[PDB]
């Protein structure tokens, strides 16, 4: 067959095997939505100058690429190599790009990890195709597009990195996705939600006891939230709404329930929004209290015509942080595996007191990123010259943009042994002025013993009771 | 002939931007061990005889008999 | 314990030192058993020697440094063993 | 010398079985037992060996002359040739005249031009066809004339692969051996002319397909004997009981690295001086050069008629953690 006859069948071919979902058989019908999505979005470039189809371009699965690819890669779709240019060193000048690929990619996604000893929530998302399961970020996120089937434009991989066991890539998308199926246009709440506003809702939240009559649903502007916090067990996160700013009262509240635990992904502050179904804790010793979200409660975005409000030293270094809020781009790395970096250079930035496990394999030069509420120090300890940043529970930290530069180079010097700071900050509870020079120390160790009198995963391994790590005896008598 | 002319015109464009059409020619980038040897150019060069190199296939046959 | 000299010699990235323990005060090292360990030592003492062999004429000059004809310098340390600590590098596997 | 005495002892190797970690691994032949250096001395070539040693030195120094092109045909090493060489070549080509009959074919269509500002250059320009009609441009196969190097090296970064090649009153024909018979992005490939036996484009006929293009193939179909890549250099193995001056000669084993994008890739050859520095370190005493293991054969050579025996190393690669 033709050119472009012989790519649309074996786009038939990868649409019915690859593509075309359990539920659903291979159907046909499926073929021409998928081929009017890439010839949309291929033809409304004009730039395109291309045949109606764009033959360019091929498929490509989930398991697919998880066994062929291993460099990062991106699919800028349906752009050319001088508009690629001027989106990817737009994260310049000199920012080391992502490689132009000229792939599509189509899967259903889900917050589903592929494994099914539990529900796996864990606020982890994924994309889905017949082949195979693949983790995913997304900026700017819409929920509703949960469990939906799409098309995926401007879309870029990164493969899994040597030092990791899990060995997983992940994917990191640049634009809403196009659904195969057919616009799902779906009714709205038209209904006035009956809820609290903030006023009435935070006197509840200090006399918790009036909470009957008026529904149990809330909205305002949001002011402040947690990043996702962990138990052993049970994960969470704590946001709180305004009904202004500077107001005089915001609403403190938590979600909880796993099966939730994605909405985490998908707010953003100032946006006002509204919640439903919920109730007011009292954790252990938190006397000031919060709402809580139950088993049918909902989030959704506030809009005018939706709601219904319802109302009833040089002579002593101690020194103090500086709250704040910042937003910019942080520009290399000093100890990836602890967690220093350099926002714009000007201003140091741990990220050491969160779980922060999820940031990691993101976080690299030119990535764009928001903070709220977190404590800024300055003369810090271990002489370091720049001032220091140091987000905390009662912050949480924000992508602005992923960074169009590709990863760097791996070096064993470098990688190792994020298991130990975490095990210090964790087990030990140090004051971020002392864990600087914790990391420098061991910093200098590793200089002299690594890797020929003993390599650094045997040096820097976390300390476990089989065994202690030489990389916390030696420091153990100063630190203590 | 739309698309033929479309697909001969990409790899013409390809060669032609790649071609100096005019003006003078350009230097290229050059690597660490590149531009030191040609820094080093007027340097005798590290060189040995393929004899010392197991020439002998002889050796090579009795040394594969080895176990 | 080096081949050489007998002499135990601490041994790291870059290089090597001399060193000079004894057990306890008035008390020697006894016991081979402590060859090839890692010994922390924070209250020690870093000599040297020099032996310079320069030619004075007069004691005029020495006010001036155009006469010194050669120099050397040892340099080692020394500690008890009540105040380092030996760690025992647990024996390298994968 | 009074210090100069003290140091001729104090540079001295010590022992043969010290705490530090191994630097190499043999990835055969593991179950040899360990042969000192002085017992090997005192045996016949050839013979198998498997040692440990540190290198007292290495050569070249200036590893940028750690690799060389090699004919396996006539097993004779080849000097690398440099971008001068291929200018000289080039040159010849580009106040060539282009041939009416050799434009347009079943085989291959073309395309010219006349640079201007460059002493009136002519350039010729022909694009291979599948089956007669273009390929894509994954598996376009382009070929050129009167194109310089860096213009056919940023020309071959975009298409599949192409051949220089000059106006040949039949068909066209490579330039010169002495030019790459084919150069793949960053690939230049040479061949032996000692062992080569060149033909036409229109031998392109002779392969299975025309949209792979694998250098092998078109090579015969050129007839033309491809070179390897390798790296080579020898090494001062010393043991105490002994030292010993072995050879090595690959295509990315030990080093794990490829002896053929080396030359054109900035990031291996920080790599590979890395590696060598590792192994010795400026400056410092061997008493902290690293131990080395690996397996090495033994043979004669004779070439200054008699003896010369000489030893190669085989079957090692340098340990994963310690790149
Ligand atoms: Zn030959």
């Amino acid at each position: 067959p033709s050119s472009e006859q012989a790519w649309l069948e074996d786009a038939q071919v990868f649409i019915q095997k690859t593509l075309c979902p359990a539920v659903k058989e291979p159907n046909v019908q499926l073929t021409p939505l998928v081929i009017d999505c890439v010839k949309t979005v291929w033809l409304s470039q004009g730039r395109n100058q291309g045949s109606t189809l764009p033959l360019s371009y091929s498929f490509v699965s989930v398991q697919d690429l998880k066994t062929h690819q291993r460099l990062p890669c991106c699919s800028h779709l349906s752009w050319s190599s001088s508009a690629y240019q001027a989106w990817a060193q737009e994260a310049g000048p000199n920012g080391n790009p992502l490689p132009r690929e000229q792939l599509l990619l189509l899967g259903t996604l889900t917050d589903l990890s592929a494994d099914l000893e539990q529900e796996c929530r864990n606020g982890s998302l994924y994309v889905r195709d017949n082949t195979g399961v693949l983790s995913c970020e997304l900026i700017d996120l819409d929920l509703s597009w949960l469990g939906h089937l799409f098309l995926f434009p401007r879309w870029s991989y990164l493969p899994p990195a040597r030092w990791n066991s899990s060995g997983e890539g992940h994917l990191e998308l640049w634009d809403a996705p196009v659904p195969v199926f057919p616009l799902t246009i779906s009714p709205g709440p038209v209904t006035p939600i009956p809820v609290l506003y903030p006023e009435s809702a935070s006197c509840l939240l200090r006399l918790r006891n009036k909470l009957r009559g008026v529904q149990r649903n809330l909205a305002g502007s949001l002011v402040r939230l947690s990043a996702l916090v962990k138990s052993k067990q049970k994960a969470y996160f704590i946001l709180s709404l305004g009904r202004s700013h500077p107001a005089v009262t915001h609403v403190s509240i938590i979600v909880q329930v796993p099966a939730q635990l994605v909405w985490h992904r998908a707010l953003r502050p100032g946006t006002a929004y509204v919640l439903t179904e919920l109730r007011v804790s009292k954790i252990r010793g938190q006397r000031q209290h919060v709402w809580m979200t139950s088993q049918s409660s909902r989030l959704l975005l506030l809009k005018p015509e939706c709601v219904q409000e319802l109302e009833l030293d040089p002579e002593s270094l101690v020194r103090y942080s500086r709250l704040l809020s910042y937003s910019g781009a942080v520009t290399g790395v000093l100890n990836e595996p602890a967690g220093l970096y350099e926002l714009d250079g000007q201003l140091g930035l741990c990220l050491a007191y969160q779980q922060f496990r999820g940031l990691r394999r993101v976080m690299r030069p030119g990535v764009c990123l928001q903070l709220q509420d977190v404590h800024l120090l300055q003369s810090v300890g271990g002489g370091t010259r720049r001032p220091v940043l140091a987000p905390c529970l009662r912050g949480a930290v924000l992508l602005q943009s992923f960074s169009r530069q590709k990863p760097g180079a791996h070096s064993s010097r470098q990688a190792y042994g994020a298991s130990l700071y975490e095990q210090l900050v964790w087990e030990r509870q140090l004051g971020l002025p002392l864990y600087l020079w914790a990391t420098k120390a061991l910093e200098e160790l590793a200089c002299k013993l690594c890797p020929h009198v003993l390599r650094h995963h045997q040096f820097l391994q976390h300390s476990s009771p089989g065994s202690p790590s030489l990389g916390l005896q030696l420091l153990a008598p100063t630190l203590d | 002939m739309r698309e033929d002319q479309e697909h001969q015109g990409a790899l013409v464009c390809l060669a032609e931007s790649c071609l100096t059409l005019e003006g003078p020619c350009t230097a290229p980038p050059v690597t660490h061990w590149a531009a030191s040897r040609c820094k080093a150019t007027g340097e005798a060069v590290y060189t040995v005889p393929s004899s010392m190199l197991c020439i002998s296939e002889n050796d090579q046959l009795i040394l594969s008999s080895l176990g | 314990a080096s081949s050489h000299k007998g002499c135990l010699q601490l041994r790291d990235q870059s290089g090597s030192l001399p060193c000079l323990l004894l057990a306890k005060h008035s008390q020697p090292l006894s016991d081979p058993r402590l060859i090839g360990c890692l010994v922390r030592a924070e209250r020690f003492q870093l000599i040297v020697e020099r032996d310079v062999r320069s030619s004075f004429p007069s004691w005029k000059e020495l006010s001036m440094p155009g006469f010194i004809q050669k120099q050397q310098a040892r340099v080692y340390v020394q500690f008890f063993l009540a105040d380092a600590l030996i760690l025992p590098v647990p024996r390298p596997c994968l | 010398p009074s210090s100069g005495s003290e140091s001729d002892l104090v540079s001295l190797y010590e022992v043969e079985r010290c705490q530090q970690l191994s630097a190499t691994i043999l990835t055969d032949h593991q179950y040899l037992e360990r042969t000192p250096l002085c017992a090997i001395l005192k045996q016949k070539a050839p013979q198998q060996y498997r040692i440990r040693a540190k290198l007292r030195s290495y050569k070249p120094r200036r590893l940028f002359q750690s690799v060389k092109l090699h004919c396996p045909k006539c097993h004779l090493l080849q000097e690398v040739p440099h971008e001068g060489d291929l200018d000289i070549i080039f040159q010849d080509g580009a106040t060539k005249t282009p041939d009416v009959k050799l434009q347009n074919t079943s085989l291959y269509d073309s395309k010219i031009w006349t640079t201007k500002n460059q002493k009136g250059r002519k350039v010729a320009v022909h694009f291979v066809k599948n089956n007669g009609i273009l390929p894509l441009s994954n598996e376009c196969l382009l070929l050129i004339e009167g194109g310089t190097l860096s213009e056919i090296c940023k020309l071959s970064n975009k298409f599949n692969s192409v051949i220089p090649v000059r106006s040949g009153h039949e068909d066209l024909e490579l330039l010169d051996l002495s030019a790459p018979f084919l150069i793949q992005g960053t690939i230049h490939h040479y061949g032996c002319k000692q062992c080569s036996s060149l033909r036409s484009i229109q031998n392109l006929n002779s392969l299975v397909d025309k949209t792979s293009w694998i250098p092998s193939s078109v090579a015969e179909a050129l007839g033309i004997v491809p070179l390897q890549y390798v790296f080579v250099m020898t090494f001062t193995l010393d043991d105490g009981t002994g030292v010993l001056e072995a050879y090595l000669m690959d295509s990315d084993k030990f080093f794990q690295i490829p002896a053929s994008e080396v030359l054109m890739d900035d990031d291996l050859q920080k790599s590979v001086d890395m590696i060598m520095d590792m192994f010795c370190p400026p400056g410092i005493k061997i008493d902290a050069y690293p131990w080395l293991e690996c397996f090495i054969k033994s043979y004669n050579v004779t070439n200054g008629t008699d003896n010369q025996i000489c030893y190669q190393i085989f079957d090692t690669t340098v340990a994963e953690d310690v790149i």
